[PDB]
C-alpha cells in the first residue's frame, strides 16, 4: 500500500528560475510600458528610438 | 586618427591574448557577440518609415582608397540596408556565435585555424547582405568558396575531398554565368547599382537572355531540381560548424538573391517565366521529398528537407504577391533558426558520441536520453508546417501566394505539406522508438551548451510562429516593392 | 649525393588528445551495406528499368507538368466571385 | 585623404614583413625595426601612386 518513495529534490530547480525570471520580467515591462504610455504620451523605449528623419 | 588607434589596440589585445591564451575561440565568441550588440543598435536607430538606404558606406573609392569617401564622383564598392536586407542580417548575426559555440570541445588538433574559417565566413556572409552594386554583390558571393574548400577538406569525414571538391565545383560552376549576366548588364547600363536599377528598362528579347544567367546559378544555390546534387555530400561529409552556416545561411542568401538582382529589372522578363519556375519548383518539391524515403544515412535526409522547404520558399517569392514575398521571407529566416538545429542534433549530440551516421544502428534513444528524444520530436514537428513555429506561416504564405498565380500548380503544391511530413516522422519515430540498440553503448545526456543551442534555436521560431508580425516592420516597404501588377 | 639536409630532425604526427573508448561495436555487414549504398553511382549502369525511370521522370513528368503550367497562365481568378459568372478569362 | 592612405600602404607593409617573417618559421615580432623598414618603403609607394593620381586629376580638370 506503500507509495515506494524515491529521493526528495527541490522545487525551484535552476531552469525554473531562469525561464519564469525572464518571462515574468518581460511581462512586467511590458505592463510598465502601458502604465507609462498613459502617463506620458508614449512608451519608454521609445525614448531610445532615435532614427534620422527622413528628409 | 581614432578609428585606427582603435584597430591598433584591438590588434595589439589580440596578440597578447594570442601569446597569453593559446586558443583564440574565448576573443572570437567576444567579437561575434559585440557583432550582435552593434547591430541590434543599428536596429533600434533604424528608420523603419523610409523605404531609403539608411546606413551607406562606400569602400575603395578614387580620392580615399583606404576608409571612407565623401566625394561628388563614385566609382567604389557601394553598401546599405533597408529592411529586407536587415532581416537577414539578424538570421545572420545571431547564428554566428552558435557555430563559434557548436565546435567548442569537437575540435581537439589544430584550434585556432577552425575557428578563423568559421568566423571569417560568417563574416562574408554579413557583408553579402550589406552589398549595393552587382560587383559588390557578387565578389563577397564568392569570398566564401575558399574558406569552404578549405574548411571541408581539412576537416570531415573520411569523405571530406569529394565534398570539398562539389561545394567548389557546382558552386563555381553556377556563379560562372551568373558573372556572365552580371558583366551583360554592367556594359549596357555602365552601372551596377541597387538603388537606380529599377528606373532602366531593357528590351524584352534582351531581358530574356540576362535573366538566364541569373537564375541558373539561382537554381544552383537554392537547389532546384536539375543542380540539387552538391547539397547532401557537402552537407553529409561536412563538419558541424561549415554544415550549419551552410544550410542556414547560404541557401536564404541564394534566395535575397532573386529577390534583390532579379525581381527589380528583369519584370518583364519575369512574367514570361513564371510557369518555368513553377515546373521546377513543383519538380523539386515532389521529386527531392520523395527520395528522402530511401535513406541509409541521418545527415543526407534533413539536407534533402532543406532541399523541400528552399523548393517551397521560390515559389513564393516568383509569385506577383504580397503574400507570397512576405511568406517567402519567414520561410527562409525559420528554416534559418530550425535547420541548424537538426543539423546539430545528428552532427553534434549524435556523431560526437558514435562516429558513425547510418541510420541502422540508432534505436530506441528514448529509454537512456529522454530529453534528446524529447528534443527530436519537438524539432522534427518544427520542420513539418506543424503551426505555431513559423516554418508553417512561411510555408502557408508561400503555398498561398504560389495558389494565387495559378491554381493548377498549388493544388499539386499543397501535397508538399504531406510529403515533407512522411520522411520526417518516418525517421523520428526510429530514432525515438524501440528496444535501445544492441549496438549503441550508453553514453551522456545532452550537455548544459547543447541545450544552450537548443533552447534559443527553438524559441526562436515559437516567436515567430506565435505572432508573425514581430517582423513586418521591416518588410511592409519590400513586400510592395517587387509587385508587378500595372 | 643528393639527400634532405642533416639539419631536419622531423618527428612523428600526432592528432592529440583523449582515446575516447569505443561506443559503438561496427558491423561488418551494415558498413558495407552502407558503404554500397553511398557509392552507388560508380557502380550504375542503363537498363530498361533505368530507362523506364530516366523516361518518366526527367522527360515524361516535365513535359506533362510543362503542358499544364503554360497552358493555365491566366485562367483562373477566384477573387471576388459570384453566380452566373464565369470564372476562366477565356 | 592623404593620411589614410599613407597609414594603409603602411599597413601593407606591416602585412609583407609579418608574412615574411612567418614564412621563414621565424615569431612574429622577430626583428621589429623591419617592421619599421618595410612600412616606411611601401608608404613611399603610396606616395607614388598618389601623387600621380593627384596630377592626373588635374590633367582631366584643365579640358574644360
Ligand atoms: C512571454 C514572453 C516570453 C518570451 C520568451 C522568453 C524566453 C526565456 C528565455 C530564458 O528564460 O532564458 C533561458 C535561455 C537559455 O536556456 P537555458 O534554460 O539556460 O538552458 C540551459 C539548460 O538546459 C537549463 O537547465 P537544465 O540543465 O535543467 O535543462 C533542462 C531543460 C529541459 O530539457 C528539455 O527537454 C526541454 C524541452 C524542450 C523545451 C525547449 C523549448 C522551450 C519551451 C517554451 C515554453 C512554451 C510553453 C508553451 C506556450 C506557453 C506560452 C507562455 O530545461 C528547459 O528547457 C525547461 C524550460 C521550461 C521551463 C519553464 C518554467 C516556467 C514556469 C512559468 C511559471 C509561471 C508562474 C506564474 C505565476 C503568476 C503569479 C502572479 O537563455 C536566454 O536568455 C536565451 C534568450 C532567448 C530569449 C527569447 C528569444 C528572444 C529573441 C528571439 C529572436 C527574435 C525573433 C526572431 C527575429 C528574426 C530576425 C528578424
Ligand atoms: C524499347 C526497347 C529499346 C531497346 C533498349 C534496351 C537497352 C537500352 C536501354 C538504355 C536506355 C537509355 C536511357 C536514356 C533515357 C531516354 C531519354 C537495355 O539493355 C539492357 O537491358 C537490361 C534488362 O533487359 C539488361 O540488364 C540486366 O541483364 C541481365 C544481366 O544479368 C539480367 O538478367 C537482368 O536482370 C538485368 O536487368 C542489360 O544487360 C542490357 O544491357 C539495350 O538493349 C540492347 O542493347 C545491348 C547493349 O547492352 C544489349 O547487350 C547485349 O547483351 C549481352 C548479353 O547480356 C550480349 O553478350 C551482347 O551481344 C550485347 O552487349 C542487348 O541485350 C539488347 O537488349
Ligand atoms: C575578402 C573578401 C573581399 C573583401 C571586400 C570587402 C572588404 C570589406 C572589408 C571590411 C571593412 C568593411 C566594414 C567597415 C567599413 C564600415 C565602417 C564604417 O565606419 O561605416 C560607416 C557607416 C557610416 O559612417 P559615416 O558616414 O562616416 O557617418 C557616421 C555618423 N555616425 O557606418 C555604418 O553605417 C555602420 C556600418 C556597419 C558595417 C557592418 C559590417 C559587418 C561586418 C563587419 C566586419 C567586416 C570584416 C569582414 C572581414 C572578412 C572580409 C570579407
Ligand atoms: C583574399 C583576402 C583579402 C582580404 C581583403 C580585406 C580587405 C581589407 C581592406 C580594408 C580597407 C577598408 C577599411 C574600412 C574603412 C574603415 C575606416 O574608416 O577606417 C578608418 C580609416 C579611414 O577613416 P576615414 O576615411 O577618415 O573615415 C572616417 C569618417 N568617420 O581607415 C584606414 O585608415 C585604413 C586602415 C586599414 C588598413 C588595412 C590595410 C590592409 C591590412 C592588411
Ligand atoms: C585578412 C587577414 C587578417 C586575418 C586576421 C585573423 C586573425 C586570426 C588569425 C589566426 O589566429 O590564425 C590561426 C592560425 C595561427 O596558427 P596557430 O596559432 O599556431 O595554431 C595553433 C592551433 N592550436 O593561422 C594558421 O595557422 C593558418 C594556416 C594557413 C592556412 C592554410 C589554408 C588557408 C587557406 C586560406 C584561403 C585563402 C584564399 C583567399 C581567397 C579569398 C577568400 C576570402
Ligand atoms: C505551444 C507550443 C507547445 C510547445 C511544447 C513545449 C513543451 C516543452 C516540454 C516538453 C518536455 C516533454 C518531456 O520532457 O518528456 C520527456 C519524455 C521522457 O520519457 P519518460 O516517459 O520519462 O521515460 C523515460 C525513459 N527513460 O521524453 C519522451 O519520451 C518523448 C516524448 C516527449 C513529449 C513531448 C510533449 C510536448 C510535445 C509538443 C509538440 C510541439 C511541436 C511543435
Ligand atoms: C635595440 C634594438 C632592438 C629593439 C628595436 C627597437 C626599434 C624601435 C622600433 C621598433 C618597431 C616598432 C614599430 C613597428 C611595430 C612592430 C611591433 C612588432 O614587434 O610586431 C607586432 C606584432 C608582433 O609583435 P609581438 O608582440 O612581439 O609578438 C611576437 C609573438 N607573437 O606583429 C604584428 O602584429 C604584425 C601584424 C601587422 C598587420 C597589420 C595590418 C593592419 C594595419
Ligand atoms: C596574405 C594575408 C596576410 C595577412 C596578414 C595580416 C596580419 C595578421 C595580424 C593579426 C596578428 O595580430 O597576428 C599576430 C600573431 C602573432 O604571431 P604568432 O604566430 O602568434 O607568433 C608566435 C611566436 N611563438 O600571428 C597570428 O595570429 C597569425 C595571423 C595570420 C593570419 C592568417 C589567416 C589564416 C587564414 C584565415 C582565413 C582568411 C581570413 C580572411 C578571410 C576573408
Amino acid at each position: 500500500h506503500g507509495p515506494e518513495l524515491t529521493p526528495a529534490v527541490p522545487f525551484f530547480q535552476p531552469y525554473v528560475l531562469k525561464w519564469a525570471g525572464v518571462s515574468l520580467g518581460l511581462v512586467a515591462f511590458y505592463q510598465f510600458n502601458s502604465s507609462y504610455e498613459a502617463k506620458n504620451g508614449h512608451t519608454w523605449v521609445e525614448t531610445f528610438f532615435h532614427p534620422k528623419s527622413r528628409e | 586618427m581614432f578609428l585606427t588607434s582603435i584597430l591598433l589596440s584591438s590588434l595589439y589585445l589580440f596578440n597578447r591574448i594570442l601569446a597569453w591564451q593559446g586558443n583564440v575561440k574565448h576573443f572570437y565568441l567576444f567579437a561575434s557577440n559585440l557583432l550582435l550588440l552593434f547591430i541590434v543598435v543599428l536596429y533600434i536607430n533604424f528608420n523603419t518609415f523610409s523605404n531609403s538606404f539608411q546606413f551607406n558606406f562606400e569602400l575603395f573609392n578614387s580620392l580615399n582608397p583606404f576608409g571612407l569617401s565623401n566625394s561628388d564622383i563614385s566609382n567604389g564598392l557601394l553598401f546599405g540596408i533597408d529592411g529586407l536586407s536587415l532581416t537577414f542580417i539578424l538570421l545572420t548575426v545571431l547564428l554566428i556565435p552558435l557555430t563559434l559555440l557548436g565546435n567548442w570541445y569537437n575540435i581537439n588538433f589544430n584550434s585556432n585555424l577552425y575557428y578563423t574559417l568559421v568566423l571569417a565566413i560568417g563574416l562574408v556572409i554579413l557583408l553579402n547582405f550589406w552589398a549595393l552594386d552587382y560587383i559588390s554583390f557578387y565578389i563577397l558571393f564568392e569570398a566564401t568558396l575558399p574558406l569552404l574548400f578549405i574548411l571541408i577538406h581539412i576537416y570531415g569525414s573520411s569523405d571530406s575531398e569529394r565534398a570539398s571538391f562539389y561545394v567548389l565545383m557546382f558552386t563555381l560552376s553556377g556563379s560562372l554565368f551568373m558573372l556572365l549576366s552580371i558583366v551583360v548588364i554592367s556594359i549596357v547600363l555602365n552601372t551596377t547599382n541597387f538603388i537606380n536599377h529599377n528606373l532602366f528598362v531593357l528590351s524584352l528579347d534582351l531581358q530574356t537572355i540576362i535573366w538566364l544567367g541569373l537564375f541558373i546559378a539561382i537554381m544552383v544555390k537554392t537547389p532546384l531540381f536539375p543542380i540539387h546534387v552538391w547539397l547532401p555530400v557537402v552537407h553529409s561529409e561536412s563538419p558541424l560548424a561549415g554544415s550549419m552556416i551552410l544550410a542556414g545561411l547560404i541557401l536564404k542568401l541564394a534566395l535575397y538573391a532573386i529577390l534583390r538582382l532579379l525581381l527589380p529589372l528583369l519584370c518583364e522578363a519575369q512574367i514570361l517565366y513564371t510557369p518555368m519556375i513553377y515546373i521546377i519548383s513543383l519538380l523539386t518539391i515532389i521529386l527531392t521529398s520523395l527520395a528522402t524515403l530511401r535513406q541509409i544515412d541521418l545527415k543526407v535526409i534533413i539536407a534533402y528537407s532543406s532541399i523541400s522547404h528552399m523548393g517551397i520558399a521560390i515559389l513564393g517569392v516568383c509569385s506577383n504577391t504580397s503574400l507570397g514575398i512576405y511568406g517567402s521571407i519567414v520561410l527562409g529566416v525559420a528554416h534559418g533558426f530550425v535547420s541548424p538545429a537538426l543539423f546539430l542534433i545528428v552532427g553534434g549530440i549524435l556523431y560526437d558520441r558514435y562516429h558513425i551516421r547510418i541510420v541502422n544502428y540508432y534505436k530506441g534513444l528514448t529509454t537512456y536520453m529522454p530529453q534528446l528524444a524529447t528534443y527530436i520530436i519537438i524539432l522534427s514537428f518544427a520542420n513539418i508546417g506543424t503551426p505555431l513555429t513559423g516554418n508553417f506561416t512561411g510555408e502557408f504564405l508561400s503555398l498561398q501566394g504560389g495558389f494565387i498565380r495559378n491554381p493548377i500548380i498549388g493544388g499539386i503544391s499543397c501535397i508538399s505539406v504531406l510529403l515533407a511530413a512522411i520522411y520526417q516522422l518516418k525517421l523520428t519515430n526510429k530514432l525515438t522508438g524501440g528496444i535501445s540498440s544492441i549496438y549503441m553503448h550508453r553514453t551522456n545526456d545532452v550537455t548544459i551548451r547543447e541545450k544552450f543551442i537548443m533552447n534559443i534555436l527553438i524559441i526562436s521560431t515559437l516567436i515567430i510562429g506565435i505572432c508573425p508580425q514581430i517582423m513586418y516592420n521591416l518588410l511592409y516597404w519590400t513586400v510592395n516593392n517587387y509587385i508587378y501588377i500595372i | 649525393e643528393l639527400k634532405p639536409s642533416s639539419a631536419i630532425q622531423r618527428g612523428p604526427l600526432n592528432k592529440g588528445g583523449w582515446d575516447a573508448p569505443h561506443a559503438l561495436h561496427n558491423d561488418g555487414a551494415i558498413d558495407r551495406y552502407a558503404h554500397w549504398r553511398t557509392f552507388y553511382q560508380e557502380r550504375f549502369k542503363y537498363t530498361r528499368a533505368t530507362g523506364k525511370s530516366t523516361l518518366i521522370f526527367l522527360v515524361a513528368f516535365p513535359a506533362l507538368i510543362g503542358y499544364v503550367a503554360y497552358q493555365s497562365e491566366g485562367l483562373f481568378e477566384f477573387a471576388g466571385k459570384r453566380r452566373g459568372e464565369s470564372v476562366t478569362t477565356r | 585623404a592623404l593620411f589614410t592612405s599613407l597609414v594603409g600602404a603602411s599597413g601593407l607593409g606591416f602585412a609583407t614583413k609579418f608574412l615574411s617573417n612567418k614564412i621563414r618559421l621565424k615569431p612574429a615580432g622577430y626583428y621589429p625595426l623591419g617592421y619599421v623598414f618595410s612600412g616606411v618603403a611601401w608608404a613611399g609607394l603610396g606616395l607614388v601612386l598618389h601623387n600621380v593620381h593627384q596630377h592626373s586629376l588635374e590633367v582631366l580638370e584643365k579640358k574644360k
